[PDB]
């Protein structure tokens, strides 16, 4: 059937997750393909999109799905990957991958003083 | 076993060790120390560049998903040259962990504000302003939110002293309450308590 | 576990007994009433008001009053002039001044506790190495003027001769806890 | 305590709630204000042997955080710092007010 | 002996800021004179802003000005919308402070601060 | 870009909010602080130590407590080196008065020279 | 035993009073200064000597918790008694 | 809360400001008796709740002042910070007692209250379940409370 | 000795009704309305 309620405030209902999921993953690997190669950040996140978007087209039901993916519901799953496609644009912006941007002083992080 | 020390459970620093190291490769441009401590807490240390893409990779990542800023704090510690160190504790409601990121300023260079990431961090990176001078890029509106209003100096700085500058009094020839040099009618007795016995060996620092 | 405080479970539909009944609830102030009704019995209980200053709200032997310096049952001061009190007090309330007396005691030439800096926490009386700094069970001590809440040995050593009946049996009920 | 069974009757009625048997004024169900001396027990050290503090020394057992990567001394799966945290089950005792 | 700027590359464009908010302090000081009721002129109360802004004159760090800049925005945007009250801007004139001579003969003769 | 130069003595007093009182005429003093010889423990001797000059301090004609009228009074400052509470000296303005760590000199300790033939390192008691 | 000073003021126990010319006692002048009337001193030399049988006598105040920390009085000397540091009392040892 | 200033009142002997939980346990043990006054209190306490019900819950004015009154959705609450009653209002899973348990919440066992519309009603209903499930809590351990010593034998 | 300590009794304490107790008492809204009209009707004639 369908969800009458998210139980939390302000969370829509969505009545295709499936499909919302399928191209929220999709979008994210197509912008997570401009990254560098060697970037970390684009191995980790294209391993979780792979395996949320493997697991979203292996379970048609919904609450098995949500069950399956354990990230809260599905209107939350789908949330994440909103903003985990906010978070790819912005690190393709920021380019995090270079090295260090420059070396802290000798005693910045030694505690007790 | 023992009643009086605290039990140890270490998967959770093997966790924190490995979202550690997740963390550092991610973003090895800004982070530039990693530590876990014997509480089980991950201490984050990065360059003031960083703020802004720490802050929004932690809360925004499917892995991290610290979307609660616990709290935002400054320490002064006068002896290195950024010598306000401040500090963000984040909660993962997600994932039921907490972290810590730590970075550096001085009197001199403002960070980044994240007031567009969380929106806590207003009212917080105004009370770090106010307690400690460290100025805060593109803030909203960055004031004094616990001080007197016109209050000359910042309090919480280990050279401000603890009773202040001046006090306040009614004067009853302008008939107004009137700022003072404070003078106090019995002094503040510091104590010195400190043993001169080295108390933790591990903590033992290689002299000069 | 959790639990819902306002979520309802399913529909309970629209029928016509129950729309009339929330029209009446509505309409005739059933839910007014009711309150009314309950505020009426409390109106017709017993009030929990006692007849001060002819009656005293309960207490207990830990309660910590007005602060008192005791004596020995010979009479010679307990104090002993150590300053572990001053040197735990919190709001630094106490201030100590020693030299030995002209039999060679060490005893204080000033004991001098702020009653307007004191913040009542019984910490003097529980680093008191020989249970001469007391907090008495004395409350009703408000005094006209900011001078006479800052006490001094004097007048500490006569509220410790003025309380030292009820000090005494408060320490004797209550010692073996502490 | 005291009231009669007219005035009762009208506080249960007007109330909807058995007062009587729970009576917010405490009457003589309370403890006695003087109790017998107590004696407390003692804790784990007290003990005459097997009893070093540096067998028990919590305080001394504290490090220095370990650095897992410092910027000026130092394929794999992707983690999490806890694994995601369990649904909670509604409440069998009284799930809905 | 090179740092980054916080808002002003050099000593220019922070002294175009220095004279901006004194500008907007000149313009605000006779409306604060007449809301706020004060019993000083408005006359003295713009010398009160000028010999601040000659007590910070001689600082020519562009951080140290920005900083300050910002503070006097602070400070003027406080009594813009008036939570600074009456007594907080008659802070600024310590007329009820007897003030300290800086002769010799007169600091010999109260006590021992030099 | 976004990196100036500056050529000055990075002096912050006009943002530390000090009366100029308490900038001018004050002086501090760096020094690691002498071991109390009432105890051997060298602990209190690690670290550098900024305080500054005694005011000062009179009786209250209430209570006879020390009544005091500078906020400096109470001060003391924490440095892991002198260089550090050089800077931070020279930052707040402030006049300084340095004075180097007293180290303990080595010093040759023999059991045996207690019971010598010849020398008169021998001891006459224990 | 309180007594008066040649003003009139009595001294207290600690041996302060106020001297003639002392702006001081405005402050007792339409009021009183409290001194305690009981002095230790005094009490505790109103005390007699506890004649005991040992050469080391052990004091805690009496009361047990109630008194002062235990402590242990070496009675060697037989031209002096030996006092307890907290509460005062006196021990002497019987030789007879 | 003048009888439970009572019982603050005998465990420490100040009615407010006790300085009684300290860092190794707490200092000082319960009087005799203190238990039994404790049980006696709470036996009776629900019963005050009830009524402080039927004076609100239902009260339409009540009901008008909180109801669609300060709407925080869970997201907004997150990114705002709000922790306890707040996110429990607005529907978020989430009490520290539960999911990061201190000293003996993960032996008791209790109910967490959770609002589904995040309003002054909400709130206020989750503030008295919190005040009920604090006298489940309260019935454990005074049943369940254990004998020994009351601060940390480390002198 | 034997150690005397703020003790449960053996038997341990009664239970706690915490839960909301609302009487649920009340006139039905039909029969409410039908003494309002029949007053009203009773009245007017
Ligand atoms: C009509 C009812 C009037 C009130 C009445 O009779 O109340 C008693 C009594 C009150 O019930 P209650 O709450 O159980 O009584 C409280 C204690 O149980 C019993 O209370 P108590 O034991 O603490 O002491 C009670 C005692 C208290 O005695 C006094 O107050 C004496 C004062 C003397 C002053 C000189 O006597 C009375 O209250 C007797 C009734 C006095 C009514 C006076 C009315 C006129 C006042 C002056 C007007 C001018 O009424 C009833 O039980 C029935 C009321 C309806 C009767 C029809
Ligand atoms: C006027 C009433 C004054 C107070 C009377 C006692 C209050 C307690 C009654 C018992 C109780 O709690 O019942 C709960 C109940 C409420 O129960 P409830 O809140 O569960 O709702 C009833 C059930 N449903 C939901 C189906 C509607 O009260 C009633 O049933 C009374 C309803 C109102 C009756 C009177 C309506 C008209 C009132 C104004 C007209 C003038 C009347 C005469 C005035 C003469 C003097 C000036
Ligand atoms: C009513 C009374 C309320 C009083 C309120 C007082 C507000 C005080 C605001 C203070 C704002 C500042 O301190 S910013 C000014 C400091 N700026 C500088 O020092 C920049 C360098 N200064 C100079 O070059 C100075 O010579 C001048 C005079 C400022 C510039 O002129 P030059 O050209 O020759
Ligand atoms: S009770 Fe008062 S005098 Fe005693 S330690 Fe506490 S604050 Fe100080
Ligand atoms: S702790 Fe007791 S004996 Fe020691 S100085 Fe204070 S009052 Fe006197
Ligand atoms: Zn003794």
């Amino acid at each position: 059937l369908l969800k009458k309620t998210t139980g939390l405030v302000g969370l829509a209902v969505c009545d295709t997750p499936h499909e919302r999921l399928t191209i929220l993953y999709t979008k994210t690997l197509d912008i997570l393909k401009h990254f560098p190669k060697h970037a970390a950040y684009r191995k980790y996140t294209e391993q979780i999109t792979n395996e949320k978007l493997d697991m979203v087209k292996a379970e048609p039901d919904v609450k098995k799905l949500e069950a399956l993916l354990q990230g809260g519901e599905v209107e939350e799953v789908i949330l994440q990957a909103e903003k985990e496609l906010s978070l790819a644009r912005k690190m393709l912006k920021w380019k995090p991958w270079e090295p260090l941007v420059e070396e802290p002083p000798a005693n910045q992080w030694k505690w007790p003083i | 076993k023992r009643p009086t020390v605290r039990p140890r459970s270490d998967v959770t620093h093997k966790q924190l060790s490995a979202f550690g190291e997740y963390v550092a490769e991610i973003l090895p441009k800004y982070v530039q120390q990693v530590q876990v401590s014997c509480l089980d807490e991950l201490e984050i240390c990065i360059h003031p560049d960083g703020v802004i893409p720490t802050l929004t990779f932690l809360r925004d990542h499917t892995n991290a998903q610290f979307k609660s800023l616990a709290d935002l704090t400054a320490v002064d510690v006068p002896t290195r040259q950024n010598r306000f160190e401040i500090v963000y504790n984040l909660l993962s409601l997600r994932f039921n962990s907490r972290i810590r990121v730590k970075t550096y300023a001085d009197e001199l260079t403002p960070i980044d504000s994240i007031v567009s990431v969380h929106i806590a961090a207003n009212w917080y990176e105004r009370e770090v302003w106010d307690m400690f001078g460290v100025f805060f890029f593109n803030h909203p509106d960055l004031r004094r939110i616990l001080t007197d209003y016109g209050f000359e100096g910042h309090p919480f700085r280990k050279d401000f002293p603890l009773t202040g500058y001046v006090e306040l009094r009614y004067d009853d020839e302008v008939k107004r309450v009137v700022a003072e040099p404070v003078e106090l009618a019995q002094e503040f007795r510091k104590f010195d308590l400190n043993s001169p016995w080295e108390a933790f060996p591990a903590y033992r620092q290689p002299p000069e | 576990t959790y639990k819902y405080v306002n979520k309802k479970e399913q529909e309970s539909e629209v029928d016509m007994k129950s729309a009339t009944d929330n029209a009446a609830r509505i309409l005739m102030w059933t839910e007014l009433i009711r309150g009314l009704g309950m505020t009426l019995s409390y109106l017709f209980r017993e009030p929990a008001t006692i007849n001060y200053p002819f009656e005293k709200g309960p207490l207990s032997p830990r309660f910590r009053g007005e602060h008192a310096l005791r004596r020995y049952p010979s009479g010679e001061e307990r104090c002993i002039a150590c300053k572990l009190c001053e040197a735990i007090c919190p709001a630094q309330a106490i201030t100590i001044e020693a030299e030995p007396r002209a039999d060679g005691s060490r005893r204080t030439t000033r004991y001098d506790i702020d009653m307007t800096k004191c913040i009542y926490c019984g910490f003097c009386q529980e680093a008191c190495p020989v249970d001469a700094i007391v907090e008495g069970p004395n409350f009703e001590f408000s005094t006209e003027t900011h001078e006479e809440l800052l006490y001094n040995k004097e007048k500490l050593l006569n509220n410790g001769d003025k309380w030292e009946a009820e000090i005494a049996a408060n320490i004797q009920a209550d010692y073996l806890y502490r | 305590a005291s009231a009669t069974r007219v005035i009762q009757k009208l506080r249960n009625w007007a109330s909807g709630q058995d007062l009587q048997a729970k009576l917010q004024l405490r009457y003589q169900e309370i403890a006695k204000r003087t109790q017998p001396p107590p004696k407390l027990p003692v804790g784990p050290s007290h003990k005459l042997s097997n009893n070093y503090y540096c067998t028990r020394d919590g305080r001394r057992e504290v490090v220095p955080p370990s650095i897992i990567m410092s910027s000026q001394k130092a394929e794999k799966k992707a983690v999490t710092p806890a694994p995601p945290m369990k649904r909670w089950e509604l409440s069998k005792d009284q799930p809905y007010l | 002996t090179s740092v980054k700027p916080i808002f002003s590359r050099d000593l220019n464009e922070a002294k175009r800021r220095v004279r901006e908010l004194y500008r907007a302090w000149y313009r605000e000081v006779p409306n604060t004179v007449h809301l706020m009721q004060l019993d000083i002129t408005v006359k003295q109360g713009r010398d009160k802003v000028r010999e601040m802004f000659m007590k910070n004159a001689h600082v020519t760090d562009p951080r140290v000005v920005d900083l300050l800049v910002i503070k006097g925005k602070m400070e003027l945007q406080e009594t813009i919308k008036v939570w600074k009250q009456r007594t907080h801007v008659m802070r600024f004139f310590h007329e009820t402070e007897t003030p300290r001579p800086k002769d010799f003969l007169s600091k010999f003769y109260m006590g021992h601060d030099p | 870009t976004q990196l100036i130069t500056v050529d000055e003595k990075l002096d912050i007093t006009t943002l530390t909010g000090v009366p100029e009182e308490h900038i001018k005429t004050r002086k501090v003093r760096i020094f690691v602080p002498a071991r109390n010889n009432m105890q051997s423990g060298v602990n209190n001797t690690k670290k550098w130590k900024m305080e500054f000059d005694t005011r000062e301090r009179w009786e209250n004609p209430l209570m006879g407590w020390a009544s005091t009228a500078d906020p400096l009074s109470n001060m003391v400052l924490t440095f892991s080196a002198k260089e550090d509470a050089i800077a931070f000296a020279e930052k707040n303005g402030w006049s300084y008065d340095v004075e180097e760590k007293k180290v303990p000199k080595p010093k040759s300790k023999s059991y045996g020279a207690n019971f010598s033939w010849n020398k008169r390192t021998r001891v006459s008691t224990k | 035993g309180v007594q008066v000073s040649p003003s009139g003021e009595k001294i207290t126990h600690t041996g302060q009073v106020y001297d003639e010319k002392d702006y001081r006692r405005v402050r007792f002048v339409d009021r009183q200064k409290e001194v305690n009337e009981n002095f230790a001193i005094d009490l505790i030399a109103q005390q007699p000597v506890n004649e005991v049988e040992h050469r080391i006598i052990a004091c805690d105040g009496g009361g047990g918790a109630l008194g002062h920390p235990k402590v242990y009085i070496n009675l060697d000397k037989e031209t002096k008694t030996g006092t307890c540091g907290y509460c005062g009392l006196q021990f002497k040892q019987h030789h007879h | 809360r003048e009888k439970m200033f009572e019982f603050y009142e005998r465990v420490s002997g100040a009615r407010m400001h006790a300085a009684y939980i300290r860092p190794g346990g707490v200092h000082q043990d319960l009087p005799l008796g203190l238990l039994d006054d404790i049980y006696e209190f709470s036996k009776n306490f629900s019963l005050r709740i009830d009524e402080v019900e039927e004076m609100l819950t239902n009260n339409r004015i009540w009901r008008n002042r909180t109801v669609d009154i300060g709407v925080v959705t869970a997201e907004d609450a997150l990114n705002y910070g709000f922790s306890g009653v707040m996110l429990r209002g607005s529907g978020i899973q989430w009490d520290l007692r539960k999911t990061q348990p201190y000293d003996v919440y993960d032996q008791v066992e209790f109910d967490v209250p959770i609002g589904s519309r995040g309003d002054c009603y909400d709130r206020y209903l989750c503030r008295v379940e919190e005040m009920r499930q604090s006298l489940r809590i309260i019935e454990q351990c005074l049943n369940k409370m254990p004998p020994g010593e009351i601060k940390v034998d480390d002198a | 000795s034997k150690v005397k300590q703020d003790m449960p009794p053996p038997g341990g304490y009664g239970p706690i009704d915490y839960k909301r107790n609302l009487p649920r008492r009340g006139l039905s809204g039909y029969s409410m309305f039908a003494v309002g009209i029949g007053a009203l009707i009773f009245g007017y004639w």
